[PDB]
């Protein structure tokens, strides 16, 4: 319809516990 | 919203025949129902559309239209061709807007030379 | 008041003219295939350029080619549009002060508590005659 | 509430010296007077907690701009809402014109935020209520303003209008 | 009701433009832009803005503006989206292309 032409710390965050997904309701 | 659509279109019959009955109606009663006569209210543009259509009834009053089946197709293809022509006018405008963007962003605005220090909408027509 | 009837008849004639021209916009072949056959029947009728036929364009833009079933469907759909167009036209030909203003406006004060939006006059007529009016969004081109 | 701020401190001032001045005002609970622990030097200010709010506001009023310590004048000082995404706005609509439209359904806690997408004008409008923004979705969604079709729905956080979101905003409005 | 400025810039009358006629960015109107003076070629003094007017062969012309806000209205037209370059060119510029007088107010 209308298509016309013309014409870095990787192991650290697992140790510190970051990027572990967790939620407050 | 039946009341608004009725109070626009009832006076739109009376405005289309005289234009003086409603100018007498607004001063006698003095009500908030006829606020649409002034252009401040948004419905006055839509009220402008009704009375233009009511006057087109008054034009050929006493004249019959006789467009035949060949002719009605002949008219709408002519209507279609205007819709394409209105479209290509939009496209050339859109390209030249893009043309103005490229030259605006790519000219030096730091090449100064000053000299001194310190209604147009009708003037954008031709007469 | 016959004046509302004459306006509402002319508006319905305007929508049908705005309806079928949307089809001839989306499919130029509807008018083009037609005017080929009338030309061998009524030889006076002027048909557009041969380039406009084969490239399937009207002013500048080439549309996408349609199969025969979708064209002939719209050719019978515009047919019942033209029958509606002529039926309204026939009745329209067969139909076509300060105190009387205020007498009706007091009668317009009747039934004040009508808590209901009414945008169904110009919209239910336009959606009736426009493309793809039967499905939810887009399954069948046929109008209501 | 219990704590005031003291600024403009020469770092020759110690914790022992600060306590002398401020008990002439009110009895003092604790003093925390922070230090960069490598350079062992205070950063020119202290947080000083009193026992109650009555002794706090008294200390601000008496001691602000009052005493010079090493000829430096001591300063003493004290120390969630509904969101409708609107897609396909008309570009004739001002941020002041958004306020004129939306006041009739609900009170605005902030002003709207017009941001451009794709060309595509969109806006984040802020309401004080979850139910007054519902009146904007009820009456304005798929409506024609400035001869353009606008759509009104909830903006994304996925989208606003959850059953937990209905409960707590009711309490926040309380 | 307030007070505005109006600046009438005249261009050449078909003297040197007889050569350039190969449809190369000619239909494009000259454009105005409010530029802050904090960048200059010499970088000595500033603190004021400049209404530079620019058209392709000729040299730019600036307008120094002492006060903060003059001729800055609110929703002049019914605010249509034919942007061109920006909002300031649409609201208050004019290009009489037949006689080449570029009006701004």
């Amino acid at each position: 319809e209308g298509a016309e032409q013309v014409d870095m710390p990787y192991w650290l965050y697992k140790l510190h516990g970051l990027d572990r997904e967790y939620r407050c309701e | 919203s039946r009341r608004d659509m009725e109070v626009i279109k009832l006076t739109a019959r009376y405005y289309a025949k005289d234009k003086s009955i409603v100018e007498q109606m607004i001063s006698k009663d003095g009500e908030a129902r006829l606020n649409f006569m002034n252009s401040s209210h948004p419905l006055h543009k839509t009220f402008t559309d009704f009375v233009a259509q009511y006057k087109r009834v008054y034009s050929f009053t006493g004249q019959e239209i006789k467009k035949s089946k060949r002719t009605i197709l002949d008219n709408c293809f002519e209507r279609t061709q205007y819709w394409e022509f209105e479209k290509d006018k939009d496209r050339e405008h859109d390209k030249l807007v893009e043309l103005c963007k490229i030259q605006f962003a790519a000219i030096p605005w730091d090449k100064f030379t000053q000299v001194a220090k310190f209604d147009l909408e009708q003037m954008r027509l031709r007469r | 008041n016959l004046l509302e009837t004459r306006r509402s008849l002319l508006e319905e004639m305007e929508i049908i003219e705005n309806a079928i021209a949307e089809r001839i916009q989306r499919n130029p072949e509807l008018y083009y295939h037609y005017i080929q056959e009338s030309s061998k029947v009524f030889p006076d009728t002027k048909l557009p350029r041969s380039s406009l036929i084969a490239e399937n364009k009207i002013y500048k833009f080439k549309k996408v080619k349609r199969k025969r079933k979708q064209i002939i469907l719209q050719q019978h759909e515009i047919n019942i549009f033209l029958r509606d167009y002529q039926e309204k036209q026939q009745t329209f030909n067969k139909i076509n002060f300060e105190r009387k203003l205020q007498q009706l406006e007091k009668e317009l004060k009747n039934e004040d508590e009508n808590f209901e939006l009414d945008i169904n006059s110009k919209k239910d007529k336009y959606a009736l005659f426009s493309s793809s009016s039967d499905p939810s969004r887009r399954t069948n081109i046929l109008s209501d | 509430g219990n704590t005031v701020y003291v600024g403009n401190i020469d770092p020759r001032i110690t914790k022992e010296q600060l306590y002398e001045l401020f008990i002439q005002i009110n009895p003092v609970l604790r003093i925390k007077y922070p230090k960069d622990k490598v350079l062992q030097a205070y950063q020119g200010y202290a947080f000083i907690e009193f026992y109650n709010q009555g002794d706090a506001q008294y200390a601000i009023k008496i001691m602000n701009n009052t005493v010079r310590l090493y000829d430096r004048l001591i300063k003493v000082r004290q120390v969630p809402i509904a969101k409708l995404f609107i897609k396909n706005l008309a570009d004739s609509i001002d941020s002041d014109q958004l306020v004129k439209i939306f006041n009739k359904f609900g009170k605005l806690i902030r002003e709207p935020e017009i941001f451009y997408l794709s060309k595509l004008k969109c806006a984040y409008v802020y309401f004080e209520d979850f139910e007054k923004a519902d009146l904007a979705i009820k009456s304005l969604n798929n409506q024609l303003v400035a001869n353009n079709r606008i759509t009104v729905d909830y903006a994304f956080k996925n989208g606003k209008g959850n059953a937990k979101y209905g409960d707590d905003v009711d309490r926040l409005l309380n | 009701g307030s007070v505005g400025l109006a600046i009438q810039v005249n261009y050449s009358s078909e003297v040197k433009e007889n050569s350039v006629d190969s449809d190369d960015k000619a239909k494009v109107p000259p454009l105005i832009r409010i530029v802050s003076g904090l960048e200059l070629s010499d970088t000595k003094q500033k603190g004021k803005k400049f209404l530079v007017i620019a058209y392709e062969p000729f040299e730019n012309i600036a307008i120094e503006l002492p006060p903060n806000e003059i001729l800055f209205s609110e929703n002049n037209d019914m605010d249509n989206n034919n942007d061109g370059v920006d909002e300031l060119n649409k609201k208050c510029t004019f290009w009489d292309a037949i006689s080449k007088l570029y009006y701004v107010q």
